[PDB]
């Protein structure tokens, strides 16, 4: 059993972006957020161990590193930026984690080959507007198509009513499991996000 | 890129519609990476593997004696699960290409990472 403080202490040692790309909203998931999110996914919902997990917008890999340490069968990170994946790969090597893979792609443009290809999808998506939609809602639609069992995502608490409305329209189950906050890189202060678990009717 | 990942990226859910096709792998550099053997995980992956895509990719990589499908009582067959663990998780494509069947375009695998970005 990996205790919560140990998990967080390990995730403090994940290296971040050398040159974050502002237009891609590149910043690492904060270790306190990542540890609480992953610990809950594992210990409350048992949605990591022996599962195949996708991390959308995996960045430098904080969420994927933690997922691999909690016993995923395989965690596959997806990111549009080759520079982020190079850092993610180095992190995986420094942690000696071999249950990880990664793919460079635009998450909003994946083919239907990805349909129902993972047990669980986790993500800290970007929020900027793209084609009249928040990018996190485009990530969410993709994640729900990819996931067989559950999606865990972070969305702005100020957008909660919209996320609930879309979940109702999509006939998806939604549960707000935590209200969190973290600071953005100084160049951008506080952001209030919901940790949300999406799941499916049987 | 592991062959389980190739399979995920390649496979379609088979249903009433027409057949989908996998990404064709052509590797130029491979490595072997030990992965901790998780037999419960391997067992639940077996029914999810698209075998034809797995066998095609394994053939390109010059893998041998590859199981041609699930064996009888494979959940209790440690040798079968160990073999499939190695072939699905421990043989990593480092440099190569993935060919898109609808386009003929080649997507590069470099440093083990497929770049599917257009
Ligand atoms: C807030 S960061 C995610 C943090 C990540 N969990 C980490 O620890 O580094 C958002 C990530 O989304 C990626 N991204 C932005 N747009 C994308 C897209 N269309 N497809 C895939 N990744 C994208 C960025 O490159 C960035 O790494």
């Amino acid at each position: 059993k990996v205790r919560l403080k140990e998990l967080e202490s390990r995730l403090q040692q994940v290296d971040g972006f050398e040159k974050p790309k502002l237009l891609l909203e590149q910043y690492p998931t904060r270790p306190h957020i990542a540890a609480c999110m992953l610990y809950t996914i594992h210990n409350t919902y048992d949605d990591i161990e022996n599962k195949v997990v996708a991390d959308l917008g995996c960045g430098c890999g904080v969420l994927s590193i933690g997922t691999a340490m909690l016993g995923a069968g395989l965690c596959v990170g997806f990111d549009i930026d080759e520079d982020a994946l190079e850092i993610f790969n180095r992190n995986a090597e420094e942690f000696e984690l071999t249950n990880i893979d990664m793919v460079q792609c635009d998450v909003c443009l994946l083919s239907n080959r990805m349909s129902k290809s993972f047990d669980t999808v986790i993500m800290n998506p970007p929020f900027g507007t793209k084609n009249n939609k928040g990018t996190d809602m485009a990530f969410l639609k993709t994640a729900l198509e990819m996931a067989r069992t559950a999606v865990y995502s972070l969305h702005k608490s100020s957008t909660r009513e919209h996320v609930q409305k879309k979940a109702a329209e999509w006939k998806i189950k939604i549960d707000i499991i935590a209200e969190l906050r973290y600071d953005l890189p100084a160049s951008y202060v506080d952001i209030e996000v919901d940790l949300i678990r999406f799941s499916f009717h049987h | 890129m592991k062959l389980l990942t190739h399979n995920l990226l390649s496979s379609h859910v088979r249903g009433v519609g027409s057949r989908g096709f996998p990404l064709r792998l052509q590797a130029t550099e491979v490595r072997i990476c030990p992965v901790e053997f998780n037999p419960n995980f391997v067992a639940r992956m077996i029914p999810k593997v698209e075998w034809s895509a797995f066998l095609e990719a394994a053939d390109n990589l010059r893998l041998i004696q590859v199981p041609k499908g699930p064996v009888e009582g494979y959940e209790e067959n440690e040798e079968f699960l160990r073999t499939m663990h190695h072939l699905l998780l421990e043989v990593e494509v480092i440099e190569g290409t993935l060919q898109c069947p609808e386009s003929g375009r080649m997507f590069p695998i470099s440093r083990g990472i497929p770049n599917m970005l257009l």
